[PDB]
């Protein structure tokens, strides 16, 4: 879920 | 008689999800269709022929370069199955048709973001790659416009992207139009009336609710009505006429909702709640 903005 | 698919993404259980839903935007009713094999979110989905696809993803292990396909025929009780897989994986590519083939650019396959294109027909079940784009992408959504195909912002890993680039079949090269006002990640791109519009995203610090349309005849951008909320990792496509954001993530919260860009009152109408809470799912439009 690192994906810039992505929930964690 | 068009209707809304929603397909995998990540869900409130904090993972990827295999739910298929439908809605009816004339009377408003959800359904479930057949869970797709995989539990895919950063997914992708097209319709094409009436079938639909499920695109790459990510299943909480790896990114994907898989397919599944589901007929979307009138007696139900359907099965997905699996097609030819993508030459690259993908998550978070970008996703669309053009006549009878399926393009699909950009994504992460877990080391890089892609430059590549690569395209499908479902006659003979094979992929194929196209010209790369100047700038690797992923979260940057895919639409055609007369012929030509437009890949709108996304991250390349560094940054936040408003840059955007044209695909010239004439060429098979791509090179950039003028960019976004605003770079995004993750926001929900479709093509109504001649226009490009981009929903929401993330611009490196805030998940947007904000909105700018791409009028392709003049190759500039305006400022359209903010969404109801902020929006990410959100789907959009376009149905009898108006524009729909498709759940997402609001910064904080999951959502359920669809809201619906009427162009005749030039503004947003949440238009139901009750779909399930996720993001970075896949949509598209069904005819029955
Ligand atoms: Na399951």
């Amino acid at each position: 879920g690192q994906a810039p903005g992505a929930p964690p | 008689n068009e209707v809304l698919l929603v397909v995998g993404g990540f869900g409130s259980q904090q993972s990827p999800i295999d739910v298929v839903e439908k809605y009816d935007p004339k009377t408003q009713e959800w359904s479930f269709l057949p869970s797709i094999t995989r539990k895919r979110r950063y997914v992708a989905s097209v319709s094409l022929h009436d079938r639909i696809y499920v695109i790459g993803g990510y299943d909480g292990r790896s990114r994907l370069s898989s397919v599944e396909c589901l007929d979307y025929t009138a007696d139900e009780d359907g099965v997905w199955y699996s097609v030819a897989p993508m030459n690259v994986r993908r998550g978070l590519a970008g996703a669309t048709t053009l006549g009878d083939m399926i393009y699909v650019s950009g994504g992460f396959d877990g080391s890089r973001r892609h430059t590549s294109m690569e395209r499908y027909d479902p006659n003979i079940d094979q992929w194929s790659m196209l010209g790369d784009m100047q700038t690797a992408r992923e979260g940057a959504g895919l639409v055609v416009a007369s012929g030509v195909i437009y890949c709108l912002g996304g991250y390349d890993g560094l940054n936040i992207l408003n840059s955007v680039e044209k695909y010239d079949p004439h060429t098979g090269h791509w090179t950039n139009v003028t960019p976004m006002a605003t770079k995004r990640s993750g926001a929900g791109v479709a093509l109504l009336n001649d226009h490009i519009y981009v929903v929401g995203g993330f611009d490196g610090t805030a998940h947007l609710s904000s909105v700018e349309a791409y009028n392709i005849r003049t190759d500039s951008w305006t400022t359209v009505t903010s969404m109801t909320t902020p929006r990410c990792y959100v789907g959009a496509t376009v149905l009898r006429g108006r524009l729909y954001a498709i759940a997402g993530y609001d910064g904080n919260s999951l959502l359920s909702s669809i809201e619906c860009y009427d162009p005749i009152i030039d503004s947003w109408e949440v238009v139901t709640s009750m779909g399930t809470q996720r993001c970075d799912a896949g949509v598209c439009v069904l005819r029955e």
